[PDB]
RNA sequence: AAGCGGAGAGGUA
């Protein structure tokens, strides 16, 4: 989907398999979190699913022994002084000392501010002892969370459910067109690219001496020469688009070890998976009820959220019986409009877009009694569109290794943009998760006193009662971070500024700023950072020190009575389109044994009806729409072809019949060596074996198993 | 940091890392 | 009674078509039937005059049979035996 | 054995009414009366 | 009482393209739906001049690349939907962009014909190394609103062409601030401050005459009803 | 009504629009047709709109845990991708909109058709068929906005003022179009006590009977009512002829209207009053300013002095354990005694410190979602967690989620998180099997008849006598006695008789046996029913959904083994929540 | 024998009912779901399916 | 450039003095910028008369009742001030209102002066039983809107006149509402409906007619200052 | 005038 999810795919311990366990009769004590898993496995990324606490993943510091057992780093720590000697223990033998916590207070000089401690003892129990007897400590915070979830800001604010649910869903973002990166993130993104492997870096340090969109040349120092090429819109494994794009210049300088070449959801060599936009948190008319989001007109105006999709079609000729299947123009009987993209042998011109129901390959195959030939060409399916990119052509003429029996192959590549609609699902880093109800124009949204409308609206009764109030954090931060701000010192520094670093007392306008996973702003400081903000254009403070905003009515124009929440986010878009999930039937294709309709929208499939629908079908009292679903809708084969054709010259709907599925019971059971019958009111068992009936083909057409044809 | 080429973001962080990933 | 208009699927008002039978379950065959008849009699206009008259009441301008069934019973102009 | 059929009838809408008045889920008493009715309309027959 | 004032309407210019409009005495209450009626037609139906298409010279499609440029084809089509132009003609005009050598391709660069003139001579669109030719043809309509990119077999046009959206509104803020008399005796009036700010492609007492205009025309199908 | 997308409707009702592009002589067979139809021709989308007018759709959602699971819509054309839905039917269906999908079904003959309008519409299954409770009704954001509009605030703008000397009243208003006027120019609260002379609202029975007394010929008679502007306009979206009611709306005050309404109305009444309900909610609840900040979510006051005071104790136990006299048994039970005792002190404390009109209180206070321990959880301290096993770890989470939790508190509060999660995913199949032998068991038990004219009954508390001399109404006793057909004369003193035999037991009833002094009655159960095959309507008695006696032909058998068997798996599927 | 086949235990249902040679009346929900008629409940009895519609004579007079 | 679809206003008379109106087709997102603009308009814009205070003979310094009347003060000022009546002249004029005798005293009796109108006689004011005399001086002046009780300026001199409310709109009440018409494939248009209870003195079209000549020359202030601007055109009728 | 079965893996509500 995305470098970080293939990232993670790898760096993945899996409990099932061929010696292992089982994902029905598991249990629940195996899929459970143990007190040995600290610094060796994640406790909080797994699947929600049947899988849960049967998959997991590596923590950042851990490695393997040569037996197998994971290991993790300590500093040893002597006669009260904290060295700085790093030893790998396993649990074995951290199951022998006491090790202390992460964030202790260290006093500059090697010993613990306070004597009490909470350290971890032999049986796993975290006990409140004077610092004395400790022997190891932590080499950082952090060190007991995976690569994922080291990427969510102010997560200790946060419940564990939410928390799972970010980290598990920020490996299904789709790639966009601009990928710019977060205002507010933490310190794990700039090696979580560069390690993936989506983007290049320099082998060796050099000068720039050509760069275009498709190469990068670079003369070494010792009189070498390097030329890196870069893939242009290839297809992922799972239809997305992979790109790279040089971020340097003609006359640069660069060293071993510097990026060169941006990748998928790469800004400028660090990971950006989403967008930032303007929030407002308020309930509004009622188009963002349980949890629903709206949306404003300027992200498809301006190409905000939007992504290329990739599709790869194939057809083959292969040798039959009665001949040899060749590709070609000279098509039986259908119009010339129709024979206008084919190029002079075939196949579809690059640059044509093609629409649902075209033609891409031309194939004839050998009919049978020459002249005796059938149209077997490559169609579009249903619903599916976009430019054409390229053709890729394989034969036996020219020795090329193709199996046995198949003289040429095909492969079409079909692109096309998307842009964001109703439907299409949309999250956060925290937890958050909607889709979008409604997409709003910019004249009718909330706008601030400068005339600035927000971007989207969230409602506020999902956030007091799942326990994750991050996003609001975020959001605070945010604004401070895109306005900038600047502490007044001229005269002492404020007593809450007491442990920022300098360097951090101002900020310009669009900073970026980091807050690591367990230690990162207080709510001390946060509160301090929103009473000094700089002023826009105007002299004019938009928001004031409880990050509260005053905003006007888009389609009154009076204003709000209060004051609302203002801030920035980072959002995020999700693998997860309504143009993948909408479908409809009305008749096609059908089963073998059993005559009913096939399932899946890779073939026209119906909708199972199930058991527990039959079950509410039964407890309305509804008999004669029950009867219908169950016989001409489904089984009924006499029945079908009826039905269509009062329903097409206007008549009424006939009466049902027999379905196939109890003949073929029927049938097995007397396989089987049983004798069953079916009797009449006097006895005389009804033959039930058809007849000479009405076997006539009216309407013509055929009922939809296939298509019409001119 | 210890990236030749990384952009600056400042951090809020008060510890020291004796270890790098 | 003192309602608004109906519209659409709510008009006739249900609670009139029920003083009309003795259950929810005949007032489905009770229209079911009277549409029945309407459509047959609608689409032999053509040929030989049959038993089935109808409708009764003014149709629309494109109104489908059971809406009629509907007005109908609650204007009152049938009546029928159970079973 | 001991009391009859009806002393055995309220003792088990009791008892499986106590387990859903716990949890705050409100059922007509009807709603376990046919259950309870279906499973007693049997007799074990001692000499034929 | 009846107040025998009567509203008028006056200008304060701030740049070449902001601008404030003062408008006094209003009836108490009647401050904010005036401003808000004149900043929703300000925002939507204001018409303008954009861009409908281009045609460089050897891509076929918008997924592809130029050789010795250092962008793709769809970033330069990025960088042309901020491009600023205006026309005065009623049919699709063309315009044409050449450029070879090492050097920037701006929008300077472009020779409009006769009608057309372009307001932002200084934004950047590409990057030519030392073998990169570009060479553009562009296509030039007038309209209103927001339009997306048309399909190519739906006008039946070449194989070529790449369909463009496209935006017209020439109009970038508008926001309003109600000053209040409210006192005793019941002498209450207001005031209304309107602040506009254009994309200098037409003066700010253009547009809002326009929006004046189109309220007006609207507003008369009450007044018939005489 | 619903919404449906233009290509999903074009694809279910290929063969009628093909019928009608032949009658209107737009094709010339029906070969043309279909091919018209698939390349979708600007001359399909003409008769579409014409075809589907009057024709309904049938929407499901699984699980379909109980009969609401399948309703009945009228469609309508939208422009999207996306089904559209009410508000007010997501709690039948249990669906929320953040990925949730949908499936519909297509009536054909005449007698489908008439029993998807006639049975399954979703106008007419407002009631619960369990309980006979409401299910589309106000929930969340109405809740707020009903809660908000319908309150009294002391001291607010424009409030009556009861002087003399030189303003006689100061507040009183001549019509609520005058209070409306006065609204607007901003010289007045809807949440501010006025008095007003209203003439379209019935006044209340106490009202009513003083002045009038006769009868209260609403149209045109005047009154002087005592109330907030908010509460009018709350009154005037009930029926005409319901009385005022003047009261702040918990959820608990909405449920009772909506019920007093289903029982003494038509079903249109009903069905167009919650739509109107519904759309003052959402107007109301945009203008309440209920949000969400750092500065809102308040801390207790003295939090630091309370922890020092329990960990004092906490450590004497420690140390008197370290000693010698505790065996570690004991030493955990006094932990967990005192840790329990402190978190229950903090969350006082903080109950005592908020305001009135905080979002978190204000929304958990109105009846619309949460708790209490959520809100302490938050703002206060989030207490004891357990063990893998299930057992109380002694130390305790003295931190909340606003100042952020530590590394190890971090930690140890994971192991309570994967057994919810881990036993959400393996209860449901216990609840699923139970609910299909429940179906299995009693899928044969239908109304047969009318009457079985047996003797037999069952025998209800209905009320106990008190010791004091009074009479105690039995906890529950709308599960026991109400909507039951009564079985024997209800004779008291041996004087008279209350209610007459065959009289079902509703709220009035139940009432003057009371009041006449009847402790016990004889009701007339399923259980001993005397016909052969099936029961009978007397003995099972009234229709809890449909509020009437039960018809002949329906399955009760199945209706029971649903409202037995939804309850539990829904219940499994929320265990974090708030087990099963 | 038939709904009891598709509860549960299909063999020993099925060599019971070999055995004994047993007859089904077919009158049940399940039975009449299976082999495809109307269930006998709701629209489904008698006295609901033969039901007669026939105008008024006043109105079929009038017209 | 053209609209291509010339909107129509419709009307509906559900009463004397009541009507709604219906203007479709709009061009989508011109419902609303319409709506609260006619709302405000017919509410505070067109001119009226009303009372503005009274002055009642004998209740001087308590405020409760007035003897003779069964009615108290603040049922004949509620009284008092759903009076219809219309005044040309511009300066405050002054009537008076005399009454003797048992008997039920109506607007009838009023006796105005020149120029002033009373448009609902037939409205109860008060009633003497117990042999009282009613004088009451009332204060008719013009205005628009709803100019709320304004304090006495000169309490000494007058101490006994009572400032009133005023109701100066003959507009009762308004509402509005935005619908959804199709309009050809589009689906998405606008038709706006508006609800109009006038007060018995003027009808709702002729209010409805007078709001939307006082709008027309608001906007041709913006109008005027560029007169070819290339706007917007419905067309002729 | 023409085809559509099994095994495994990962996801959504
Ligand atoms: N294995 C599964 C997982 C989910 N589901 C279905 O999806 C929903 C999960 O709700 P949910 O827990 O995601 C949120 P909700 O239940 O609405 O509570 P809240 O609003 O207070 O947050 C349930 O209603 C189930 O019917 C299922 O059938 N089988
Ligand atoms: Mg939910
Ligand atoms: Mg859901
Ligand atoms: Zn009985």
């Amino acid at each position: 989907n995305n470098p970080l999810s293939g990232l993670t795919h790898k760096r993945r311990l899996s409990a099932l398999g061929p010696g292992g366990l089982s994902r029905e009769r598991a249990g629940l004590e195996v899929r459970d979190v143990h007190p040995s898993h600290y610094g060796r496995m994640c406790p909080i990324e797994t699947p929600e699913g049947p899988n849960i606490g049967l998959i997991g993943s590596l923590s950042v510091y851990a490695r393997v022994n040569p037996f197998g057992f994971i290991e993790t780093p300590y500093r040893k720590v002597v006669d009260g002084v904290v060295s700085d000697e790093i030893v790998y223990l396993t649990a074995d033998e951290e199951d022998r000392h006491v090790v202390a916590q992460a964030n202790s207070p260290i006093d500059a000089d090697g010993r613990f501010v306070e004597p009490r401690v909470l350290v971890r003892r032999k049986a796993g129990e975290v006990e409140y002892v004077p610092s004395s007897e400790v022997d190891y400590m932590d080499v950082s915070p952090r060190q007991m969370v995976s690569v994922a979830t080291a990427m969510i800001p102010f997560l200790e604010h946060d419940d564990a459910n939410r928390a799972l649910m970010g980290a598990n869903m920020q490996r299904q973002a789709v790639p966009l067109v601009r990928s710019e990166a977060p205002l507010v993130g933490t310190g794990m993104e700039l090696r979580a690219a560069i390690d993936a492997g989506d983007v290049v870096v320099a082998e060796e340090s050099g000068v720039i001496e050509e760069v275009s969109a498709d190469y990068i040349t670079v003369m070494h120092d010792n009189g070498t020469r390097r030329t890196y090429r870069m893939r242009k819109f290839a297809r992922s494994n799972h239809g997305t688009c992979a790109n790279q794009c040089p971020i340097v210049d003609a006359g640069d300088r660069v060293e071993a070890g510097q990026v060169i070449a941006d990748g998928p959801c790469t800004d400028d060599g660090e990971m950006a998976l989403g967008k930032n936009l303007l929030v407002a948190i308020m309930p509004w008319e009622g188009h963002n009820y349980e949890d629903a989001i709206i949306l404003s007109n300027r992200l498809v105006e301006e190409d905000v959220l939007t992504s290329i999709h990739i599709e790869e079609h194939e057809i083959d000729a292969r040798d039959t019986k009665l001949g040899a299947e060749e590709i070609t123009r000279d098509i039986p009987n259908i119009s010339d409009e129709v024979l206008a993209d084919l190029d002079e042998r075939g196949i579809v011109r690059i640059g044509a877009e093609v629409r649902d129901g075209d033609i891409l390959v031309g194939k004839v195959t050998p009919k049978g009694e020459a002249r005796e030939v059938r149209d077997t060409s490559l169609k579009v399916p249903h619903g599916e569109s976009g430019k054409v990119i390229g053709i890729r052509v394989f034969s036996r003429e020219d020795e090329d290794e193709l199996p046995a029996g198949v003289n040429e192959l095909v492969r079409v590549y079909v692109a096309q943009k998307r842009k964001i609609s109703d439907g299409d699902k949309l999250a956060g880093r925290h937890g958050n998760k909607g889709v979008i109800g409604k997409i709003l124009p910019v004249e009718d949204m909330p706008f601030l006193a400068d005339g600035t409308p927000v971007d989207i609206i969230l409602n506020t009764h999902g956030v007091p009662r799942r326990m994750n109030i991050g996003q609001i954090l975020e959001t605070h931060l945010g604004w401070c971070a895109h306005s900038g701000w600047k502490v007044d010192a001229a005269k002492g520094v404020p007593d809450w500024a007491a442990r920022l670093p300098d360097e951090l007392l101002e900020a310009q306008p669009n900073a970026i700023v980091s807050t690591p996973v367990f230690d990162g702003a207080q709510e001390a400081e946060l509160q301090g950072l929103l009473s000094c903000t700089l002023p826009n254009r105007d002299g004019d403070v938009l928001v004031d020190a409880d990050g509260k905003a005053m905003l006007f009515d888009g389609r009154s124009g009076e204003p709000f009575p209060y004051p609302v929440t203002v801030g920035y986010m980072y959002i995020m878009k999700l693998h997860h389109l309504v143009d993948d999930k909408i479908h409809a039937r009305s008749t096609g294709p059908y089963s073998m044994i059993t005559q009913q309709p096939l399932g899946g929208k890779a073939q026209f499939g119906g909708q199972r009806f199930g058991e527990m629908e039959c079950w509410a079908m039964q407890a309305y009292g509804a008999a004669y729409t029950l009867q219908e679903l169950l016989t001409i809708k489904s089984d009924d084969t006499v029945g079908r072809v009826k039905v269509y054709e009062a329903i097409v010259k206007g008549e009424n709907i006939p009466e049902p019949g027999i379905p196939e599925s109890f003949k073929v019971l029927l049938k097995e059971l007397q396989s089987l060596c049983l004798n069953v019958e079916v009797l009449s009111s006097d006895g005389a068992a009804i033959e039930l074996r058809e007849g000479e009936d009405e076997d006539l083909e009216r309407a013509a057409a055929n009922l939809g198993i296939n298509l019409s044809r001119n | 940091n210890s990236v030749p080429g990384a952009p600056n973001r400042v951090s809020f962080a008060k510890l020291r890392e004796p270890l790098e990933v | 009674g003192g309602y608004d208009t109906p519209l659409g699927i709510t008009n006739p008002p249900i609670d009139e078509l029920l003083d009309r039978v003795s259950s929810k379950y005949a007032l489905v065959i009770y229209a079911a039937k009277r549409a029945r008849q309407i459509n047959d009699y609608y689409n032999q206009l053509g040929e030989g005059i049959l038993e089935y008259v109808g409708p009764l009441v003014e149709p629309g301008l494109q109104e489908k049979p059971l809406s009629i069934a509907l007005r109908e019973i609650h204007a009152d102009l049938l009546e029928h035996t159970e079973g | 054995r001991v009391q009859g059929p009806r002393e055995v009838q309220i003792h088990l809408v009791r008892e499986v009414q106590e387990v859903y008045r716990a949890q705050g889920v409100s059922i007509h008493d009807k709603h376990i009366e046919v259950i309870v009715r279906q499973m007693l309309r049997r007799v074990t027959i001692i000499d034929s | 009482m009846l107040i025998s004032q009567r509203p008028t309407l006056s200008e304060d210019v701030l740049t070449d393209n902001r601008s404030q409009f003062v408008i006094e005495p209003l009836e108490p209450g009647f401050g904010y739906t005036l401003g808000n009626s004149l900043r929703r037609t300000l925002l939507s139906s204001i018409p303008g001049a954009a861009v409908t298409s281009i045609r460089i010279d050897g891509v076929l499609h918008e997924f592809t690349t130029v050789p010795g440029v250092k962008e793709d084809v769809t970033e330069i089509i990025l960088n042309l939907k901020s491009l600023v132009v205006s026309s005065e003609e009623d049919e699709p005009v063309t315009m044409y962009l050449r450029k070879q050598g090492p050097g920037e391709v701006t929008a300077g660069d472009i020779v409009p014909p006769a009608g057309v003139t372009v307001h932002n001579p200084g934004m950047h669109i590409a990057t030519l190394n030392d073998k990169g030719k570009l060479e553009v043809e562009l296509v030039v309509e007038r309209g209103r609103g927001y339009v997306p990119a048309v399909q190519n077999r739906a006008s039946g046009a070449e194989i070529g062409r790449i369909p463009v959206d496209s935006i017209y509104s020439p109009v970038l803020k508008v926001t309003y601030k109600v000053d209040a008399t409210r006192v005793e005796q019941r002498t209450d009036f207001d005031k209304l401050i309107l602040d506009v700010e254009t994309k200098n492609s037409i003066s700010p007492r253009d547009a809002l005459a326009s929006a004046g205009k189109t309220l007006v025309e609207l507003f008369g199908l009450a007044r018939e009803l005489n | 009504q619903c919404g449906l997308p233009k290509l999903m409707a074009l694809e279910l009702f290929k063969p009628f629009v093909m019928k009608r592009l032949v009658d209107l002589n737009h094709a010339q067979n029906i070969k043309s047709a279909k091919r018209m139809v698939e390349r979708q021709r600007p001359q399909v989308w003409d008769v579409l709109e014409e075809v589907i007018a009057e024709h309904p759709v049938l929407l499901n959602r699984a699980p379909t845990l109980h009969r609401l699971g399948i309703q009945a819509f009228e469609p309508m054309l939208v422009e999207g991708k996306a089904i559209q839905l009410h508000p007010l039917v997501c709690e039948a269906f249990n669906a929320d909109f953040d990925g949730d999908q949908m499936a519909v079904h297509l009536p054909l003959s005449a007698e489908a058709q008439a029993e998807a309008r006639i049975l399954m519409l979703s106008s007419n299954n407002i009631l619960s068929p369990a309980s006979g409770r409401p299910l589309a009704m106000p929930r969340l954001d109405m809740v707020t906005g009903l809660y908000y509009l319908t309150t009294e605030v002391p001291g607010d703008t424009g409030e009556y003022q009861p002087a003399s000397g030189d303003h006689p009243e100061t507040g009183v208003y001549s019509s609520p179009a005058e209070a409306i006027m006065a609204a607007d120019r901003g010289v007045l609260s809807v949440r501010a006590k006025i008095k007003v002379r209203l003439t379209q609202l019935r006044p209340p029975v106490e009202i009513e009977a003083e002045l009038f007394g006769h009868s209260g010929w609403q149209p045109g008679d005047a009154w002087m009512a005592e109330t907030t502007l908010g509460r009018v306009m709350f009154n005037e979206l009930l029926p005409l002829g319901y009385p005022f009611v003047n009261k702040q709306m918990h959820k608990k005050v909405q449920a009772a209207i909506i019920n007093d309404l289903a029982e003494r109305y038509p079903m249109i009444v009903v069905a167009q009053t919650v739509d109107k309900l519904k759309d003052a909610g959402f107007y109301w609840a945009t203008r309440s300013g209920v949000t969400v900040s750092m500065a809102d979510v308040l801390v207790p006051p003295r939090k630091k002095e309370i922890l020092d005071h329990y960990e004092e104790r906490a450590d004497k136990v420690e140390k008197q354990f370290q000693r010698g006299a505790l065996n570690h048994d004991e030493r955990n039970e006094a932990l967990v005694e005192i840790w329990k005792e402190a978190t229950d002190e903090v969350g006082q404390a903080l109950r005592e410190h908020y305001p009135d009109d905080n979002p978190i209180i204000t929304i958990v206070d109105s009846g619309a979602t949460g708790n209490f321990t959520q809100t302490r959880t938050l703002a206060g301290m989030k207490g004891l967690v357990t063990n893998p096993k299930g057992e109380f770890i002694p130390r305790p989470v003295k931190s909340s989620f606003r100042e952020g939790l530590t590394v190890l508190e971090y930690f140890i509060n994971t192991h309570g998180a994967r057994k919810g999660l881990a036993d959400t995913a393996l209860r449901t199949a216990d609840s699923g099997y139970l609910t299909r032998r429940l179906v299995d068991v009693s899928q044969d038990v239908i109304v047969r008849e009318h009457d079985c004219q047996t003797e037999r009954g069952i025998v209800v508390e209905l009320a106990e006598r008190a010791p004091d001399g009074t009479l105690i109404r039995d906890p529950y006793i709308e599960t026991s006695a109400y909507a039951r057909t009564l079985g024997t004369d209800a004779v008291d003193e041996a004087g008279n008789v209350i209610v007459e035999r065959g009289q079902d037991l509703g709220d009035p009833e139940i009432d003057a046996l009371l009041a006449a002094g009847i402790t016990q009655v004889k009701v007339r159960s399923v259980l001993t029913c005397a016909t052969s095959t099936g029961v009978c309507a007397t003995c099972y008695g009234r229709s809890m959904a449909t509020g009437k006696l039960v018809d002949i032909g329906e399955a009760v058998g199945i209706v029971a083994a649903q409202s037995i068997g939804e309850p539990g798996t829904q219940l499994t599927m929320r265990t974090f929540h708030q087990d099963i | 024998w038939l709904s009891a086949a598709s509860f549960q235990e299909t063999t020993r249902v099925l060599t019971d009912a070999a055995i004994n040679c047993r007859s089904d009346k077919l009158n049940g929900l399940k039975e009449n779901v299976i082999i495809g008629k109307l269930i006998p409940a709701g629209t489904g009895i008698n006295r609901y399916r033969n039901i007669a519609v026939q105008p008024t004579e006043e109105a079929r007079a009038a017209a």
